[PDB]
Order: structure tokens, then C-alpha cells, then sequence
RNA sequence: GUUAUCCGGAAUGAUUGGGCGUAAAGCGUCUGUAGGUGGCUUUUUAAGUCCGCCGUCAAAUCCCAGGGCUCAACCCUGGACAG
């Protein structure tokens, strides 16, 4: 209870955050009908770093922050190994959500549906296209999304990992 | 059309609008109200770096998804070549010799066939000029020496890398298409190619 | 003995490897023995054995791993069938595909042998496509 | 260098596995042979898995770091607490709490409380207070004596928990893995090796195996101490 | 700081639990 | 701007690209004709398949590159992958 929580806020320069809904989900009781706020918080800095976060709170912004603390212990890398794209397409679906991501040329910013596109703004990629097949979701959507980007491999570690040394690479 | 108008709006609204209908910054008496207090919404972004684009060089809309779609016909980085196709823009030319203070101020000096290229008049502000060409002014110039007034204001920015202006005979040429690091406006390429991906 | 003698091997390694056993037991057919011969070589599997158990001559298969780990392998192997029987695919050299880039290879049946499309793609021929692992 | 001679074990309880139809069959490629109703653990991978053992004990706390034991079976009760209390480490007496490691700011308070009970129960002020009071304070520093009593002397998370076997405390394995803390347990012959990154499969029904493996640690760690 | 010692100290168990399942015995 | 017509979005007719325990959906079950798919090795022809060459698929259109109208639209010259 020392106060104001200046110090201990951590400015977030290190992780910028924004929210990509925030519904009111309600449940009933005995009084009534009461309401909580469930918000979805993508965290990630633009270098290559992020992850999702759900929280409710019976305070909009209690639930935003809550979802970020949330948030910013699930984290991954993204792999992302030329001129701020994607090494090679991928699907990978979560639950009832599928997302195909694809890489871009370098002249494409960041096309995509709104919960994919919010991930991948802030996962710093620049040059990728990613058709959502599946659901109306946000939150499986890109949860689906990081599932679908953990599971992708660079060209070194795929050269690494078959032992082939090296060709059949441009760059 | 011009859109000819009120454009301290735009100022305020998009941004400080750079070169492009003032060097003069905005509210110098005004924003003394209206709090954004934060909310804007992603397509108001993307739609603000639409017209942070179409305000500052004084294209027609319907013209920039003529450029758009050129863009994406040409090989390359779109996002870029959007960047060339409008910095090689004729008025955009003349507004970055120096040889009018505004935009506007260079496709009017331009639509009363003020500019004589490659000693051919060229009475159309959307003229696309080339590599190696001649930017000079009229013969009636020498004595209409409205030019030599923006020449005489100018000097503060110098020129980018494709202008050679020469001081007395008066004219500009470009080396070679525009770089981005050349480019002289601050936007992201990406936000505006990815808002015309629907079209 | 099914219908078709590739989903056999190529069944037999999804199942292998999705319940972690690194370990086949397949049968040894000429286009068995010609895909785990290009297969052995190109880093994806250890080794492969034949041998015999009644006079039938089987291959075992090793598969790749790598150390303790919540799974002892990383990348998963996805391999997929493409030219399926009854419904026969057949690429020109344009049409053959880089998988991934080429992270993947393309498994097909040329005139020459059975190549890669490092091996297809400099001869020239086309044929084909078997199957595309990556 | 530590090593561990092989009739050391092939002599003692460390073969000597469990039962022959209850195998978690990820030992597959693992289990030596069976005999009367009893497993026979691999004992060459087994002393390797334990040369590997030591080398990343006494790796670590030749980093320098502090390491945990967790002690609830009450049939390796008090061994545990003979293996932490000259081997400098914190360690559980008789049970676990769910949260003692993930949810570790509550047990931070509780340890607030439990270090201003044990000052008041050190100062002589216990005998001001009736039955009531004396009675609450008892009882509520029986249970945090009962979790807390062993691990006074922590701050933080540790770098590598060894546990009692797999069954009672899959609850502190699970929170371990939770926080990514690297732990090095000891395997029965039907559990999993993939639960903890690396562990020391050998039967823990003779004590003498526990005190073989636990003592053998002990002295991995104090000799890490030993700088 | 904490967290990122936390993590070095999983990657080190991880390589630790990544040279010797491989070989050994 | 509204309306109408068409495509998209629509993976909402699905080869690329869906489903059938309970959401729409497995015949009540079985025999079997036509038809569909089919074990292994060796050999032969090459119908499919692949490669080379050749002919043709008018001109105009679309794509690339030049050129002309003050630019563009449009016009013109040459070239070609597909298939």
C-alpha cells in the first residue's frame, strides 16, 4: 500500500498493449442478473513478441490490465526470418477457428481479419496475408493464430535439423 | 477538382500536412477544445493515411486508385512505387524546386502553361516526368518573374537527390526516380497499400 | 495388402511417430525400398533395415528424435499422400512444386527413377507427383 | 566425478521394481526384464541417467543457486529432512499445499505470519494470553509448522526440486512445470520420464535406495557448496 | 531481470535435458 | 445516391475446399449384375505420363517492352509464357 503505483506500473515502451474486444458476459443469481467485463488483451512488442490474454473483471479496465498480466506470461517468438515476413505458409486450426497464414512480398502490409491482424501488428511482421477459415471467434481465432506460428521453422534450423548443409536458399 | 478549400482543417485533423498548403504550422490562435481523449478506430487510421496522402498532393481519389492499381502492376515494392508514381508527379516537382511555395500554388502555375519541359510546354499538372528530363520556365518568365520570387522565398529545405536546380537559367532535372529515404513526407507505406487490399 | 502400398509405409510413419515409437516395421516392395532410399538420405529418418522373418523381407525404420523434451521430437514430420489411386496427378517440370520453399521435397516417379525435386528439377522430366512430405 | 558403482545398486532395491501388470508402457523401451510379479529397471541407463544427474546438480549449484527437496510420502518423511538439513536446503516436513510455488505471494504473506508467530513464540510474550489465544496461535502454527517449518529459509524460486516418487505429488510437479523450473525427481517403473526433463528411474520401495540416490545428491550439492 | 534469469536457467535445464537422452549409457 | 442484374465475400454445392453419434444428413440388413478401385516379382508394347522438335489455335483483347497523341484514356509496333 505504498501508492500510486508509479514505479510498479512499468511503463509498458517494452510492450505496448491493446485490447480487440471487450464483451460484457453476464451470468444469473438469486438477486438477479449481474455483469462482468471479459476483454481480450494482445500484448507483444513490435520486434517480434507476443501474446494473447483473456480477463473479466466487474471493471472494464481492471479486466483490460488483468487480461494483460495474463498476458504478458504467455508470450512467443515469432519466427520471421527476412525482410519482416514469414519463412513459409501454415495452417493451424484451435478449437473451431483455422487460420491460413501466407508469406508476402515485401510491398503487402499486414492483410488479414481483425483478431489475426491485431496479432500480427503487433507481432511486428510487416508482409504476410492470413484467410481465416472457421469461426466468427476472436479469441480462438488468434489464439489459433500463435498455435500457428509457434509451429513454424526458420531455414537454419530446418538445414540444421535434416543435416542437408546448404542450398536451394536465394538469401 | 482542387478540393480548393478550408485546409487548417485538414491540418489539425490528418496532422501537419508537410510543405503541401503551408510552411506555416497550424492553430496558431486555436485547439483550444475537443479532446480526442484517445478513441479512434483502426479504419480511421488507415483512412487518415488515405488522405494524408490525397490532401498533400492534390490528387483526385478516384486517380489515386488509378495510381494504386498501376502500382500494383509494376514489379516491386507497392508500397514504394505508390512513392514514385506520385513524387514524379510534375507539380509535386515544381512545389519541390522551389518553384512555387504550395502545391496548389504549383499546379496553378503549371495550368496557366507556365513550364516549358524539354523546351516543350506541358499544360497538365498530372504530367509524369522521366529520368534525364528539362524542368524550365516560360520565355515571358525573364520578365514575369513571378518564379524567381518562390526561388527567392524558398531556400530554407535544399532539394533531394534527383534535382539539379540551376540558379539563373532556371532549370531542374532529376538524376534518376525518387528513393524512399528520398521521399519527403513520414507515413507508412503499408498502412495505405493495405487499405486499398479491398479496393 | 490394402489397396494402396505407399498409404501402407506412409500410414505406418504418421502412426509411427504421432505416438512418439521410433520404430517400423514395413514391408520391402520396390518403390518401398526406392522412397525410404531417397528418404534415408535426405535427413528425415536414421536408418532402414531389411530382413527376414518367415523368408519375407521387411524393412525397420528408424526414426529421428532428439533429447528429453515434453516430446523427444521437434519438428513434427507431416508427411501426405498426393496422387492418390483413382485419382491419378501428373506435373510437367513448371508445375512441380517447391514445398515451402523447398523445406519440404516432392517425392515423384520420372522416367529416370524416383527423384526429388532437387533431382527432377535439374533433369528437366516431369511425372508423376507420389507424395509430398515436409 | 561421481560415480556409483553398479553392484551398489544391482545389490540393493533399485532393480528390485513394481508391479508387473500396472506398467505405464513409456518405459517400453526402458524396463530390463521382469521377475515374480516385480519389474527390473535398465540399471546402465539408470547410472547413466544419474551421471547425468550429478553432473547438472552440481553444475547448477556450481553457478551458485539454492536448491529444493520435496518430503510428504511419511514412508520418506524424515530421510528427506536428515537430506536437507546438513545439505543447507529447504525442504516440505509431512505435506504439500497447492499453490506453494505458482501462487507464492499468498505463501509470502502466510510467511509474514508465520515469521511474527514464531517471534512471538520465541520472546516469552506466549504465556500473557489465556488458553484462547495461546490455543489459536498453536493451532494455526501447527499448520504453518506442519508446511512452512521447513522452508523458512526462502526466498524465491529455486533452480531444481527433487521430489518424493510421482504419485502423491504430481500437485508441486505440475506447478513446477508450470514455472519451468528444471526438476530432477526420481521415477518409479510405471510413471513418466517426460513429466520432469531429466530424472533417475529406480525403485524407491527400499529406504536404502532413497537414501542411496537422496545421499548421493546430498553430497552433489554440498560439494557444490564447497566452491 | 528475474524473469529473464528464470528463462536462462530453463534453457539451460532444457539443453541439459537436451545432450544425453542422446547418446550415452 | 437509390434500384435492378452478375460475380465476390460464400469453404453457403466443397477438384483445390465441407460434412453424416447427438447440430440438416448412413438405406432396416444382406446377396449380387453393370460399373469403380485393387497384392508381389520379372519381361514386352507405350494408350495414359514425361522430354525434344514441328504445325495450328485469325486479327482485335489481356501480359511485357517501346512509340505516338502536351499526359492519361485511346491508338500503334514487336515479343511470348501458358494452355
Amino acid at each position: 500500500g505504498f501508492g500510486s503505483k508509479s514505479k510498479k506500473e512499468k511503463i509498458r515502451d517494452g510492450f505496448e498493449e491493446n485490447v480487440v474486444q471487450v464483451r460484457r458476459v453476464t451470468k444469473v443469481v438469486k438477486g438477479g442478473k449481474h455483469m462482468r467485463f471479459r476483454a481480450i488483451v494482445v500484448v507483444g512488442d513490435k520486434k517480434g513478441q507476443v501474446g494473447v490474454g483473456v480477463g473479466k473483471a466487474k471493471e472494464v479496465v481492471s479486466a483490460v490490465q488483468k487480461a494483460a498480466v495474463d498476458a504478458r506470461r504467455n508470450i512467443i517468438t515469432v519466427p520471421m526470418t527476412k525482410y519482416l515476413t514469414f519463412p513459409h505458409r501454415n495452417e493451424a486450426d484451435y478449437g473451431a477457428a483455422r487460420v491460413m497464414l501466407r508469406p508476402a512480398a515485401p510491398g503487402t502490409g499486414v492483410i488479414a481479419g481483425g483478431a489475426v491482424r491485431t496479432v500480427l501488428e503487433m507481432a511486428g511482421v510487416e508482409n504476410a496475408l492470413g484467410k481465416q477459415l472457421g469461426s466468427n471467434n476472436a479469441l480462438n481465432n488468434a489464439r489459433a493464430t500463435i498455435v500457428a506460428v509457434q509451429t513454424m521453422r526458420q531455414f537454419s534450423d530446418v538445414a540444421r535439423d535434416r543435416g542437408i548443409p546448404m542450398e536451394e536458399l536465394w538469401k | 477538382s482542387r478540393y480548393r478549400g478550408p485546409r487548417f482543417k485538414k491540418i489539425r485533423r490528418l496532422g501537419a500536412l508537410p510543405g503541401l498548403t503551408n510552411k506555416r504550422p497550424r492553430a496558431g490562435s486555436d485547439l483550444r477544445n475537443q479532446s480526442r481523449s484517445g478513441k479512434r478506430s483502426q479504419y480511421r487510421i488507415r483512412l487518415e493515411e488515405k488522405q494524408k496522402l490525397r490532401f498533400h498532393y492534390g490528387i483526385t481519389e478516384r486517380q489515386l486508385l488509378k495510381y494504386v492499381r498501376i502500382a500494383r502492376k509494376a514489379k516491386g515494392s507497392t508500397g514504394q512505387v505508390l512513392l514514385q508514381l506520385l513524387e514524379m508527379r510534375l507539380d509535386n516537382i515544381l512545389f519541390r524546386l522551389g518553384m512555387a511555395p504550395t502545391i496548389p500554388g504549383a499546379r496553378q502555375l503549371v495550368n496557366h502553361r507556365h513550364i516549358l519541359v524539354n523546351g516543350r510546354i506541358v499544360d497538365i499538372p498530372s504530367y509524369r516526368c522521366k529520368p534525364q528530363d528539362t524542368i524550365m520556365a516560360r520565355d515571358e518568365q525573364k520578365s514575369i518573374a513571378l518564379i524567381q520570387n518562390s526561388l527567392d522565398l524558398s531556400p530554407r529545405e535544399e532539394l533531394p537527390k534527383h534535382l539539379t536546380l540551376n540558379p539563373f537559367p532556371y532549370k531542374g532535372l532529376v538524376n534518376q526516380i525518387i528513393d524512399s529515404k528520398w521521399v519527403g513526407l513520414k507515413i507508412n507505406e503499408l498502412l495505405v497499400v493495405e487499405y486499398y487490399s479491398r479496393q | 495388402m490394402g489397396k494402396d502400398t505407399i498409404a501402407d509405409i506412409i500410414t505406418c510413419i504418421r502412426n509411427a511417430d504421432m505416438n512418439r515409437k521410433g520404430t517400423v516395421r514395413i514391408v520391402s516392395t520396390n518403390i518401398t525400398e526406392n522412397i525410404v532410399k531417397i528418404l534415408l538420405r535426405e535427413g528425415f529418418i536414421e536408418n532402414a533395415r531389411k530382413h527376414q522373418e518367415r523368408n519375407k523381407y521387411f524393412l525397420v525404420l528408424t526414426l529421428r528424435h532428439r533429447r528429453n523434451k515434453k516430446g523427444p521430437y521437434l519438428n513434427t514430420f507431416h508427411l501426405k499422400r498426393v496422387s492418390r489411386p483413382g485419382l491419378r496427378i501428373y506435373s510437367n517440370y513448371q508445375r512441380i512444386p517447391r514445398i515451402l520453399g523447398g523445406m519440404g521435397i516432392a517425392i515423384l516417379s520420372t522416367s529416370r527413377g524416383i527423384m526429388t525435386d532437387r533431382e527432377a528439377r535439374l533433369e528437366g522430366i516431369g511425372g508423376e507427383i507420389l507424395c509430398y512430405i515436409w | 566425478y561421481w560415480n556409483i558403482n553398479l553392484e551398489e545398486m544391482m545389490e540393493a532395491g533399485v532393480h528390485f521394481g513394481h508391479g508387473t501388470r500396472k506398467w505405464n508402457p513409456r518405459m517400453s523401451p526402458y524396463i530390463s526384464a521382469k521377475c515374480k510379479g516385480i519389474h527390473i529397471i535398465n540399471l546402465t541407463r539408470t547410472a547413466r541417467f544419474l551421471s547425468e544427474a550429478c553432473d547438472l546438480v552440481f553444475d547448477a549449484s556450481s553457478r551458485g543457486k539454492q536448491f529444493l527437496i520435496v518430503g510428504t510420502k511419511n514412508k520418506a518423511a524424515d530421510s528427506v529432512a536428515r537430506a536437507a538439513i546438513r545439505a543447507r536446503c529447504h525442504y516440505v516436513n509431512k505435506k504439500w499445499l497447492g499453490g506453494m510455488l505458482t501462487n507464492w505471494s499468498t505463501t509470502e504473506t502466510r510467511l509474514h505470519k508465520f515469521r511474527d508467530l514464531r517471534m512471538e513464540q520465541t520472546a516469552g510474550r506466549l504465556a500473557r494470553l489465556p488458553k484462547r489465544d495461546a490455543a489459536v496461535v498453536k493451532r494455526q502454527l501447527s499448520h504453518l509448522q506442519t508446511y512452512l517449518g521447513g522452508i523458512k529459509y526462502m526466498t524465491g524460486l529455486p533452480d531444481i526440486v527433487i521430489i518424493v516418487d510421482q504419485q502423491e505429488e504430481y500437485t508441486a510437479l505440475r506447478e513446477c512445470i508450470t514455472l519451468g523450473i528444471p526438476t530432477i525427481c526420481l521415477i518409479d517403473t510405471n510413471c513418466n520420464p517426460d513429466l520432469a526433463d531429466i530424472s533417475i528411474p529406480a525403485n524407491d520401495d527400499a529406504i536404502a535406495s532413497i537414501r542411496l540416490i537422496l545421499t548421493k545428491l546430498v553430497f552433489a550439492i554440498c560439494e557444490g557448496r564447497s566452491s | 531481470t528475474r524473469e529473464r534469469q528464470k528463462l536462462k536457467q530453463l534453457f539451460e535445464d532444457a539443453y541439459e535435458r537436451c545432450r544425453n537422452a542422446p547418446m550415452e549409457g
